[PDB]
């Protein structure tokens, strides 16, 4: 009887799965490693800050290798709970990585939003809105200090912590863009919010101080770090219609290895919009009731899983003029695309294209060279937006092929690129080798 | 789960690919052997086929040399004179390439810079652990 | 102070941490892998889509290894949001994998919702809703694209791709079941929806493209691979009396190394209705109020977390007469058993047992081989169904060994058992090396 | 076309990626591991189960290995949903585990709160609920079985299953206090409550039965396993109030290598209490009516996520009298911290700083190493209790520095640390090589 | 436009309501080429 | 800082309980003098 | 508004500034700016609320 009745019970069909043991479960061996430990500094920040401010920030040399790069925001609330949406996200525009002089790479409070509906999770995705946005009702006047991490390649993993002892003779530094306006900080809508704060920023550098063997070789060996980068270019969504289907075939100006194309449709009017508004719970301002309005969002709400509120009927990519592949819907793009490659659920809205087998991971997995591809192309076929956003029955009674009328607002449209390049590091110099 | 006469026939007449050599088989009904396994079918067969196609790498050879070569020549040179007087110059060239034959390597900054000093290793330090010197906890008991 | 401050404080102790390290983390080298690239390809679906209809597509020989597959589906809402549950999953009834005329596996529309129950978690399970259902309140009318995935050993890895390169002389196929009724979309409860549109089908093939290289070695080399196959028996239950408590002793017809076992009792009139209906929020049609219907679901609330509408008190396992475990609670193999094999959440009336360590994962870690067990039989002792489900009280307040008076709808039990065996390919045909 | 066309754009800078390939994605190769089985073996517990009480039991030599162990209890509900938070977790108040003798370990009801709050996330922390708790809105007089797994190293992964086979002379016990009451279940507040059930309770072992020849290694052969400990002192918080901030140095009485510190501030009257109570819905008895009191909690919706109740302002951990870090603010050690290093969210008033990159895996990633430091301590710095927490504007509307009036019944602080020590295993005879 | 306070008082940002009628774009580039004449006749190097 | 790492640190208070043990007489008040306002100057009163 | 600089380098290509070859030093702009300029934030002495 027992467990011992089952271990007995064995038989030609097992010896694939145990015969010739190379291997048990029950003697881990763990690896012994190089001595090293990990420090929080805070950097000096050069500029004002503010909205629309522009400043940097030139990593100091405490430690031998870095990291995570928190950046830290004091912001408080220009109105009530449910009037902003995620405005630390929504604050730092850009950051810019530079080292030695050559741009390395830079990131979008768009992509910052985009990536995060992408490629975060579950408890992994809350925390990071805790740290961005006010989750717990708070009212106006409410302080919080947010933080936003950083998502370059060498903040992803300590794999690629960038060697800044190898770096001896370069500069690195981050610049960071401020927005104008944040929504529901220092902004509604297009109004200004009198009296509001303007931010406190501060940056946090995580330095890994190594032992003096390994601290040693990279201070002294050549280097090839294979890296991420985000390509970008912003541009106008063909604007969807109520009379027809809008199309529009967008030449990809990108470059290098890409794992993954992803993009957007959005109202440049309000941060993280993806998707048309109407007068059903969580899709505008008031929506649901009396006071709904279908021309401001639920900005607590902005994004959402309901595809109706969509505006890609669907897409295809094509290589120097032929298919990559079968058009599919955009609900193929937002849902499959994400289930496949990531599995995280992404909103409406945003659409994910992998050429990689594991896009959400760091070792390359299946690339699509547009450096070696003259012409690439993004097709892209838009719902009629023929539907009443004022009307519950015709927003979620509606058909495959249509959409809100209010859908016509989403007029901006970003394109992302996720691509490896090589960070070559010697004699005291870094930089990319392709370009 | 027959006693091998029957595993083996069986093999045959489900179409087991290959067949029983490479497969582990019951015997008899209990008291279980079957560590057993057939060796591999001597010569298993490499059916004929045309699976050699250029590698991507030997394309990749190839490509480089195209952007080698573009790099240094033009896509394509006209003709219109060619025969006409001693002309065989003046012939437009087409410089415009597509961009598979381009090269795409940055500018080699990091061999060109060449600072007048080599680097050095950064060195940093807190000094002694002045409560721990002199102070031994590797001792076994005794 | 600081990083250096841990760094110094070294001694004896950090040996067996430190010394002789043989690793570090921040020097990741990627492995350089096969260059390859992944095309989605519509198939052709050979016989007429509708409801009860049975179909069929062989897949193409486009690319050199196949993995993901997803059959898409339309469907029209019958009635409004909540009548529905997981409505693209009750359509396709059931699903056969076949290779050169062999049977190499076969799911049904209750498996796909018992894996998902047990083995898809968080976002990654509400992201496959969103591809099943209609989850943002669609209304009656709507129309949605729907994508089943397919989750057959070769659709769940990329390490178990179908060699479609070395079965040059096999045709691969797959048979789909489309259910006679889908609830909420062309049937509600027992009656039919006049109207209700047929659904449309597409099947999509992940092709994967190799090099020269990695194609050839797999056009002529033998390949040997651990497949994972899905034994099932349906039969009816051993339905509990409202006076007493029912037992059951089931004789399992399984066979091969067994992952583990997985069960389910249900009202097979409900898809997805693991549990007894009651007067309690979500659990029945109209719960919580006065018309509450207790013998009518909430579908799209179908499943619960609620052990007390669940009806197994307990079980146990026998092997050739002989106990495998001591008798556990329901609740044992609803929660814990989950818990520590998947890591996941089990809703009410789901119950799994495992052989492995990981049954979640594709590597084997421990298996039952009922192919040496001439006597397997589960033993069930069921709740007794005295609880008056129209009133809540008496459903919230009661005890471990009771369940409500609409427990003994559940007439039903599923149980599965996931095994492995030897998936063999050679001089371009393929079959399945065991009975 | 197809997949084809993005293969065929292939040059140098594809070489760092896929030129000399030494993998592939396509094809799995599984481990051949050993024959084992696993069963779950009740214990037989010595000494009287109730509340209040101290029991031990001695683990049965009935299998080879063993990982997993779950507590089973009963217990009733004294109150309505709501009156109840993790019960059974709270009764285990605690556990010890001893080789021989020799304690290895020890678990508190606080710690393993605290540990869920850290470390489990998303469905896994759902399903532990589930184990614990009654979260369907069960009514007075219901009556459930609780499962509390443990969390001794051995009990997180077969890799460090204890070889009970290898200790032929040592005895493995635990040893497990039950709680004087348990909130809901036999008492309310301060008051006992008539009639409530002593809990029942089980043990039990789950075994791995393993095959001739691992059986024979593990018997006969010397092991060392690298385990975790847990350290831990509780002590007195220095109380803020609404005219100061108070601040504590606490020494740290912790030794080893240590992975991770983590703490929290309480009421040690209401179990998993670690943030101030307040009149916003879930954060008090009655919160957001009339009947709302500030005294007691919603006990069912204990914890939060809504820092503005959380005493912590900022803190630092000093070494040797040195600063390890610059000083952070409470929210870093809550969100920021287990955000980088653990992934999932830590609910407001408990803190997490690791001295490792990755304190939620088994494989050491750095340490702090407190046997060579002689002077260790947390520094903390308290909020001002100035805001009336039953006035919403009051308690949402506020700033950073400030926390509710109601923070000041936070008065106990539980620092825990966990480390990295070695056991060693015989002649059949083993224990922890270092203090 | 027709309101010289609104036209003269503005913001970096803004321009005339009726700046929309510029609604022609027109770029041009300068480059360089090389003319060559051989015995007689000629024609560029570079097309 | 030297090198990236700390050497020394000094706190306002500290220069408070640093004067107050070891600068003294006229020493003192000059000190006192280039840190307050101490001509009993009054409010919106400008000093380096 | 852009204020053109006329140092040196700012003047012609031929003197561009060889940050290059000046590898170990540093090279620092410092611009003061008016407390006040006339029809922009004062009107003569008076300030411009």
């Amino acid at each position: 009887a027992g467990g011992l009745s089952q271990l007995v019970a064995y038989g030609a069909q097992d010896v694939y799965l145990t015969g010739n043991p190379q291997i048990t479960f029950f003697k881990t061996v763990y690896r012994r490693y190089t001595n090293f430990a990990i420090e929080s500094i805070q950097q000096t920040i050069n500029g004002s800050v503010g909205f629309g401010n522009k400043v940097s920030t030139q990593i100091s040399r405490n430690g031998d290798l870095i990291t995570d790069i928190v950046v830290e925001f004091v912001l408080t609330k220009g109105g009530n709970g449910g009037t902003t949406y995620y405005p630390a996200e929504e604050l730092l525009q850009d950051v810019e990585l530079e080292i030695g002089g050559q741009r390395i790479d830079k990131h979008y409070n768009d992509w910052f939003r985009t990536y995060d509906a992408l490629f975060r999770m579950n408890d992994d995705r809350y925390n990071y809105r805790r740290m961005t946005d006010w989750v717990n009702n708070e009212l106006v006047g409410a302080q919080k200090r947010f933080y936003v991490p950083l998502i370059f390649f060498f903040n992803q993993t300590p794999g690629l912590a960038l060697p800044l002892i190898a770096l001896q003779y370069h500069e690195v530094k981050l610049y960071f863009t401020l927005a104008s306006q944040v929504q529901g900080v220092n902004y509604n809508g297009s109004s200004a919010i009198a009296g509001a704060a303007q931010p406190t920023m501060s940056v946090w550098v995580d330095y890994i101080f190594l032992d003096t063997q390994e601290r040693t070789r990279f201070a002294q060996l050549p280097h090839e770090y294979l890296i991420e980068q985000l390509q970008f270019t912003g541009s106008e969504t063909a604007t969807p219609s109520a009379t027809t289907q809008a199309s529009q075939n967008i030449r990809l100006n990108f470059n290098h290895p890409t794992k993954y194309l992803a993009w957007n449709f959005n109202n440049p009017t309000n941060y993280g919009q993806y998707t048309a508004l109407a007068n059903i719970p969580g899709a505008c301002s008031g929506a649901g009731t009396a006071a709904a309005t279908v021309t401001t969002p639920d900005y607590g709400n902005t994004g959402t899983y309901n595809e109706q509120l969509a505006v890609l009927d669907s897409a295809k990519i094509q290589l120097n003029g032929q298919d990559r592949f079968a058009t599919r819907k955009g609900s193929y793009f937002n849902k499959v695309q994400p289930y496949q490659s990531i599995g995280g659920v992404t909103p409406a809205g945003v659409y994910l294209y992998s050429f990689a087998l594991k896009p959400a991971g760091r070792q390359p997995s299946g690339t699509c060279n547009f450096s070696r591809i003259d012409n690439a192309t993004l097709s892209l076929t838009y719902k009629t937006c023929s539907i009443d956003a004022t009307s519950p029955a015709a927003v979620l009674g509606n058909t495959e092929t249509v959409t809100a009328n209010t859908a016509t607002l989403l007029t901006a449209l970003n394109i992302y690129a996720k691509n490896y390049n090589v960070l070559r590091i010697m004699s005291g110099m870094g930089g990319l080798a392709y370009a | 789960r027959l006693s091998a006469a029957y595993a083996i026939r069986a093999a045959r007449i489900s179409m087991i690919p290959g067949g029983v050599d490479g497969l582990v088989i019951n015997y008899a009904e209990g008291g279980e052997p079957a560590w057993v396994q057939y060796p591999l079918k001597k010569q298993k067969p490499l059916p004929n086929n045309l699976c050699y196609t250029p590698t991507l790498e030997d394309i990749a050879r190839k490509r480089e040399a195209v952007i080698a070569k573009y790099t240094k020549q033009p896509l394509e040179t006209g003709t219109t004179f060619t025969h006409v007087l001693n002309a065989s110059h003046l012939n437009e060239q087409y410089t415009r390439v597509k961009k598979s034959a381009l090269p795409d390597k940055e500018f080699p900054i990091i061999e060109t810079e060449k600072y007048p000093e080599p680097p050095i290793l950064w060195e940093t330090t807190i000094g002694a652990p002045s409560r721990l010197f002199d102070r031994s906890d590797g001792v076994k008991y005794v």
